């Protein structure tokens, strides 16, 4: 086509998305992590996780209001993922990078998995 | 605003 | 923070939204544009425009199905926007720059509003 | 992946 394109149009939703999650705004889903619970959009989450992208396009799960991870997933891991997605920004430490990497497994989140596999690839 |  | 950022992250996930819209997939809410319908993401539309921001963080408006937009709103011009929301292109054009910069103003898109403002100054 |  012919369009013109504004840059920073994908960055500045993003923002206004995580705008809205800080602000508890139209969020329609909580995630359980064990004794923790995340608030979020699905759309979001489905935008950014295989693994969410298969849950919400179920005709049965779609309708829940709450899920439940795996006991094994990592509270703190899933914290530093559900940032990335509303952020870009991944806060992958030498502490936490193990529990960042499983967690993104388990999410279906490829572009995590392989920056964190290159982070543990350099220390070894 | 660009050409993309 | 000392976070690593991903740089096609927010292109990457308003690609996927715009899937899910074409899909139909978690669309909740119908924009009516007298006799056209157009279905989208709430959050969508509240992050890319005022008029919707202020919409749905209403108490009561937040939990409507359907939104009627004012009759003058050109149905195309809304399209062009919508799929702007969604894609960051804007498909201006000399036939359809008028109605766009209207809705724009309406939908309070001031990005949108600036690069149709400057389009028109230099055509005169 | 960058530094931001
Ligand atoms: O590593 C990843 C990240 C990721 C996100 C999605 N998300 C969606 N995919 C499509 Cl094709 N349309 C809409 C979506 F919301 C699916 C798979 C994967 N795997
Ligand atoms: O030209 C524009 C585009 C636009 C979008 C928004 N959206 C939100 N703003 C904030 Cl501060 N937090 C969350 C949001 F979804 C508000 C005003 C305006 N004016
Ligand atoms: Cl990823
Ligand atoms: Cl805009």
């Amino acid at each position: 086509d012919s369009c013109i394109q504004f840059t920073r149009h994908a960055s500045d939703v993003l923002l206004n998305l995580n705008r809205l999650r800080s602000r508890d705004i139209l969020t329609d889903v909580v995630i359980v992590v064990s004794r923790e619970q995340f608030r979020a959009h699905k759309t979001v989450l489905m935008a950014c996780s295989g693994l969410f992208y298969s849950i919400f396009t179920d005709q049965l799960k779609c309708n829940l209001s709450v899920i439940n991870l795996d006991p094994e997933i990592n509270p703190e891991g899933f914290c530093i993922l559900l940032d990335f997605m509303y952020t870009s920004r991944l806060n992958l430490r030498e502490g936490n990078i193990m529990a960042v990497m499983a967690t993104a497994m388990y999410l279906q989140m490829e572009h995590v998995v392989d920056t964190c596999r290159k982070f543990i690839k350099a220390s070894e | 605003w660009v050409i993309p």
